[PDB]
């Protein structure tokens, strides 16, 4: 009554989605052992004669794709935070130069104002071109206090201050932005190990760029293990964007994207779900 | 299926993974490695040499966007810069990065801030220009950032810059930015630049193609710099763009620093993107 599923029934199909998660940034490597364990699944299952493999096929896949993103969700940040005993409860941002960090903290200042949460941003790029300028726009709009630090001071004071203000003030959280760095570089990622020994923080943010293709998990997998994180945001979603990076952070390094950036505005932030992401990539 | 034959397939194989795994678009990879193919059925009794396969491999890969050494020095002076390119690929920086290699190279040059969207946008730009001694022109109370592209370019005209180099905001061009676009091919037709400049991230992925594509439909691209070439992608995204535009690849940026900017070597590209 039910067809047995054969390597040859899979051979068309597995081609096509191999290209549909190539052209939606899973990297290589990933696309290939995904389609793997999706073949290895389905050779000697059985299937109705009159149903269409092509479909069982791409049916396993989205079901499959959906269950390894479902199992690496978190508790959602807002409840942790106000779960949390700790005041401030302290997040810090980091990530490689330009993928958004700066720009997705006033966002993150934005959903947490919008949960009655206070919070304050300690601006510690001390580093680049009015980085400290360019935070300041955004905590005057938002109004939220910026911590700028001493006249000169390095990144590890600017986010000690932060804190302590945060601290005898009762502020809900602390964001602190960190200066763009390579994940390659030694230095910076010293600088960045640094001010994490300082602040403590409660919370780690790698920031990736959705528009990045097979560099995105590399720099996911140097700063797992040169630094630590507990989850990532992606920017840039707008941009036509598919983001298959979400995929490869969750098969290969049990990582969760918690947020998804798709503009330039505050409000422009919306929550990760594993079915909205089988969707974008499948439709 | 001659041992020839198989040579020639198991090689292509090898080559379009090697290549899509580096970014490049995949319609491309194939369409690339078909043309390669090709010639090694029809070119040079013999079996397979590996070192001739790669050889023209290079030879098709370089054809792919000039073999010649790129020109960087202007060809009539005052010559106006326009740089363009998607939100946060290193645009301003790379404005004060050209504008340090010029001025080492005796040139008088003069900094244009255009992006009136980023918040300290013209302030970036001035502490670069303030940096490495070049004057930046920039109105922070205008919302025009034609008005201030065009005014800039004519002061700096008049007071007789050789190299005038414009700035201006971020832009992917997808859904409502499909108006950035159509503001983006405004400011062109305004300043009439020398020089369309396509600054890209050296990690951009599957959409570089169509997204150089689609800014060079609204704004013809002369030149490209590819930045971050100091991190580990591989690049083939930027291949890809530059592919889209028929853009000439000028420099590569290779650091945070105000000097580290150097001109585009093809034949380390290609090694690189492998
Ligand atoms: N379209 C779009 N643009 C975004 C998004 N997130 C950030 N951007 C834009 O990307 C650019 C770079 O953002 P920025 O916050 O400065 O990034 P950064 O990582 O802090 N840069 P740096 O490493 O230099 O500090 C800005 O133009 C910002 O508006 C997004 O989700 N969509
Ligand atoms: N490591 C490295 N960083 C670079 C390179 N070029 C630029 N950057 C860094 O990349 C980040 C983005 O630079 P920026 O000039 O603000 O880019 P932009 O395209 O003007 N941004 P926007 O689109 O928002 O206006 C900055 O941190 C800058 O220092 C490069 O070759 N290497
Ligand atoms: N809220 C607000 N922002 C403004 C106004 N005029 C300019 N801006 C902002 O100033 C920035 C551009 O000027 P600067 O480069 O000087 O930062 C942009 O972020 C722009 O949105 C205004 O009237 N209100
Ligand atoms: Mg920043
Ligand atoms: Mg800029």
């Amino acid at each position: 009554k039910y067809k047995t599923i054969k390597e040859d029934d899979l051979n068309d199909v597995i081609e096509e989605l191999r290209f549909q998660l190539l052209d939606s940034d899973v990297s290589y490597e990933v696309t290939e052992k995904i389609l793997e364990d999706l073949k290895n699944n389905l050779i000697g299952k059985k299937v109705s004669r009159r149903e269409e493999v092509e479909e069982i096929v791409i049916n396993t896949l989205k079901k499959s794709i959906t269950e390894i993103l479902t199992k690496n969700q978190k508790t959602d940040l807002i409840e942790k935070i106000r779960s949390s005993g700790k005041k401030p409860f302290v997040i810090i941002f980091f990530g490689v130069n330009g993928v958004g960090k700066t720009t997705t903290i006033a966002k993150v200042v934005n959903m947490l104002k919008k949960n009655n949460l206070s919070t304050i941003i300690a601006a510690s790029d001390t580093f680049r071109a009015a980085a400290q300028e360019q935070l300041a726009y955004h905590a005057s709009k938002l109004e939220v206090q910026l911590i700028r630090g001493k006249y000169g001071a390095d990144p590890a004071s600017v986010a000690f201050d932060a804190i302590s203000f945060a601290k005898s003030r009762n502020i809900d959280v602390v964001l602190i932005d960190t200066a763009g760095r390579m994940h390659i570089d030694s230095d910076l990622v010293e600088e960045l190990k640094k001010v994490l020994r300082i602040a403590k923080p409660d919370f780690r943010i790698l920031i990736l760029d959705s528009l990045a293709g097979s560099d995105a998990l590399e720099q996911a997998r140097h700063f797992e293990n040169n630094v630590g994180y507990d989850a990532v945001i992606l920017t840039k979603v707008d941009a036509d964007a598919k983001g298959g990076i979400a995929l490869s952070l969750a098969y290969e390094l049990k990582k969760p994207v918690v947020y998804m950036g798709v503009g330039q505005n505050y409000d422009d932030l919306i929550p990760f779900s594993p079915d909205w992401f089988v969707e974008r990539i499948f439709s | 299926s001659t041992p020839y034959e198989k040579a020639v397939d198991e090689f292509i194989k090898d080559l379009q993974k090697s290549l899509i795994s580096s970014d490049v678009n995949v319609k491309l990879v194939f369409s690339l490695t078909a043309k390669i193919k090709e010639r090694l059925n029809k070119e040079k009794s013999v079996l397979e040499r590996k070192e001739w396969f790669i050889s023209i491999v290079y030879d098709e890969l370089s054809k792919l966007f000039g073999g010649k050494e790129p020109n960087v020095n202007p060809t009539k002076l005052p010559f106006i810069i326009m740089l363009v390119g998607v939100q946060g690929s290193g645009k301003t920086t790379t404005a004060g990065k050209l504008a340090y290699f010029y001025k080492k190279r005796g040139y008088k040059v003069g900094l244009v801030a255009a992006d009136v969207y980023r918040p300290a946008a013209y302030d970036q730009l001035l502490q670069l220009g303030n940096q490495i001694g070049v004057q930046v022109y920039g109105e922070p109370n205008n919302q025009n950032p034609i008005e201030i592209a065009k005014k800039g370019v004519d002061i700096f005209v008049k007071n007789k810059m050789d190299i005038i180099i414009v700035d201006t905001a971020g832009r992917h061009g997808y859904g409502e930015e499909t108006k950035l676009l159509e503001e983006m091919k405004e400011m062109y037709d305004v300043l009439k630049p020398d020089d369309v400049i396509l600054v890209i991230d050296a990690s951009i992925g599957q959409k570089a193609y169509d997204l150089a594509s689609r800014f060079h439909q609204a704004s013809p691209i002369g030149s490209v710099i590819i930045t971050k070439m100091d991190g580990t992608a591989k690049g083939g995204g930027a291949l890809s763009a530059v592919v889209a535009t028929g853009a000439t690849i000028k420099f590569i940026g290779t650091g945070e620093k105000i000097d580290e900017l150097e001109t585009f070597n093809a034949k380390r590209f290609v090694s690189r993107i492998l």
